[PDB]
């Protein structure tokens, strides 16, 4: 299975009411905190050696909203992913040299605070289509790392 | 290893939803049948293995039941959970793989039930003891 | 990428000289006593509660090529892999049961065990043909898992 | 945790191989490089990232030494390999993961260089080892 009518219209709603400035920004600044490793590509967004710079930190908000538009792309392609993110995929694996297991990791960080926004509303039908999504954009953001 | 801020963490969290056990229990659960069908292999001897089923609520109190346990053995998880890890072992033969998948499912719940205690700084450390509920399981298995 | 010449032929190659009477037992044998959750479907196999046990085990060494003789039809269907599982996926996952996790478990046995077979002719390069061919097939066993 | 079975297997096991550890290390690397090419990304610092390059073979020696130290502080691996752990933390960021691919590439090395000496009973103890010295690694990460 590929997408169902239902699967499409899940997606659709929660990306309309995306509030890009809210979720992008926390999304990122929770994956830094949680999967440190991941400070490997923000080398001169100031310091980040704690928490609360972290949280502070205006270039990794602004990033976190860069990442997450990233994903408007897929929502408009959604029967061509693979297609659509071959040029993203180039240039994480040869210029900016990400490892994509962090692709997966913040994906998670994602789905968790995409949760907290939507409280009760994040059923497990929601989270089901919305998890499917984030893997096959994973999926196709790796497939040109050789 | 979880130091102590994890362990004050962990302790103040729970001190928090603890009175939750059992709903976070069957939303987890139910979670993960939905979102990761083939955790159904080990279910098969229920007929209702549907998310809020009798069977899926009663099993969510015993598994956050576990996870009562183990906070409250946060010092000794390996000795704390013994029993717990023999029956997982000899018993059931759950494949460790799956308690990264709950635990996963664990996190998406407490999320959405506690947005304002489910902080950065409360993740990293709930992370941490889950990872270490897992190996304290994985303990009798080889 | 799919399947380049080079890996069809190093497919072909490994099948034709394949000892399955040898492999066989030998790698279910080393999955029974390396992830012994693995042995959650072989009750009637007789006694598995112990590594000299398990070697010797009869039910195990014949269990052992049937599988192994299982990936016959997929090298045989290179371009048709999805397709021609499916049955053994719906086999798996409604009668047996079996937790698709442990399909990649035996796969790295059965590269560990080859590996040993083939030692130096077990080049970087025939393990990544031979481990992508695995993962296609692990990868159409648990796809009828709903 | 590693049993005194375990403690013994390793040690006797390596006892017998540790003499070819820069072979091992060369072969490993080469094949995580090869096999599993998304690793690459953290040897993007060196313009010959291909297998049994000078590079390669280098850091293949640099690993299997960290390994050959592990097997001396298997008693208390996390205190043994406190120093290798923010090396990796701290100034390499590599993604635990990681870790596990390189595992995996070191066994299937063993098994084709030592084919009598890795047996099923071997490869458990080296399996439960080697897990045993990615967790001691990833202690100072988070
Ligand atoms: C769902 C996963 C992700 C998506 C969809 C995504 C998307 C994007 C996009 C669209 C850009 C475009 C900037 C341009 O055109 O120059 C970008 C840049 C970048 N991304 Fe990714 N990203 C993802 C994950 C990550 C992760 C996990 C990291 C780090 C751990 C990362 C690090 C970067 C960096 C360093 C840049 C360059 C920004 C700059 O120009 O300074 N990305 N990403
Ligand atoms: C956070 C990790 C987990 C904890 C703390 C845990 C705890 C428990 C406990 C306390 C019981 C026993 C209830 C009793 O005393 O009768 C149990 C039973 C069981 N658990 Fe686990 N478990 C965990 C993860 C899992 C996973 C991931 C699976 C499989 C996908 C699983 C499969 C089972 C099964 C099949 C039973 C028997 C249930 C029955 O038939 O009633 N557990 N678990
Ligand atoms: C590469 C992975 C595997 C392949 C290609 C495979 C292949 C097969 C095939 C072709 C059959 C056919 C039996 C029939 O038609 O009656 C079979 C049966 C079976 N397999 Fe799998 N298998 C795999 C992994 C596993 C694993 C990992 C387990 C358990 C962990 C397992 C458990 C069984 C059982 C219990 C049966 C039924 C045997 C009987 O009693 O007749 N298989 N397998
Ligand atoms: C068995 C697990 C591992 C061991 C024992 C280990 C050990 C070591 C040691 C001892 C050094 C540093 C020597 C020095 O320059 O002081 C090192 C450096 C390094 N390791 Fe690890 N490592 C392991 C896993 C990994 C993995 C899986 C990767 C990622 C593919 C990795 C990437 C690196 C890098 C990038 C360096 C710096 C090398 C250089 O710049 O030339 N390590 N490793």
């Amino acid at each position: 299975v590929e997408w169902t009518d239902k699967e499409r219209s899940i997606i659709s709603d929660i990306f309309s009411h995306m509030d890009y400035d809210d979720i992008g920004p926390k999304a990122l600044s929770r994956c830094l905190i949680v999967y440190p490793w991941t400070q490997r590509h923000f080398s001169g967004f100031g310091n980040l050696y704690n928490a609360e710079a972290i949280i502070g930190n205006a270039n990794v908000a602004a990033h976190g909203i860069k990442v997450l538009h990233g994903l408007d792309r897929g929502v408009k392609n959604m029967d061509n992913i693979a297609a659509t993110y071959a040029d993203l995929s180039t240039l994480h694996s040869e210029k900016l040299h990400v490892d994509p297991d962090n692709f997966k990791l913040l994906s998670d960080c994602i789905t968790i605070v995409l949760a907290a926004k939507m409280g009760h509303a994040f059923t497990a039908e929601t989270q089901g289509a919305f998890q499917k999504f984030l893997a096959v954009v994973v999926s196709a953001l790796g497939k040109q790392y050789h | 290893s979880l130091s102590d801020k994890d362990k004050a963490a962990v302790r103040a969290l729970w001190s928090k939803i603890g009175k939750s056990a059992d709903a976070i229990g069957n939303d987890a659960l139910s979670r993960m049948i939905v979102v990761y069908p083939q955790t159904k292999t080990y279910f098969s001897h229920w007929p209702d293995v549907t998310p809020g089923s009798p069977h899926i609520k009663a099993h969510g109190k015993k598994v956050m039941g576990g996870i009562a346990l183990a906070v409250s053995k946060i010092d000794d998880l390996k000795t704390g959970l013994m029993e717990l890890s023999e029956q997982h072992a000899y018993k059931l033969r759950v494949d460790p793989a799956n308690f990264k998948i709950l635990n996963h499912c664990i996190l998406v719940v407490i999320s959405t039930m506690f947005p304002k205690e489910f902080t950065p700084e409360a993740h990293v450390s709930l992370d941490k003891f889950l990872s270490g509920v897992a190996l304290a399981l994985a303990e009798r298995y080889r």
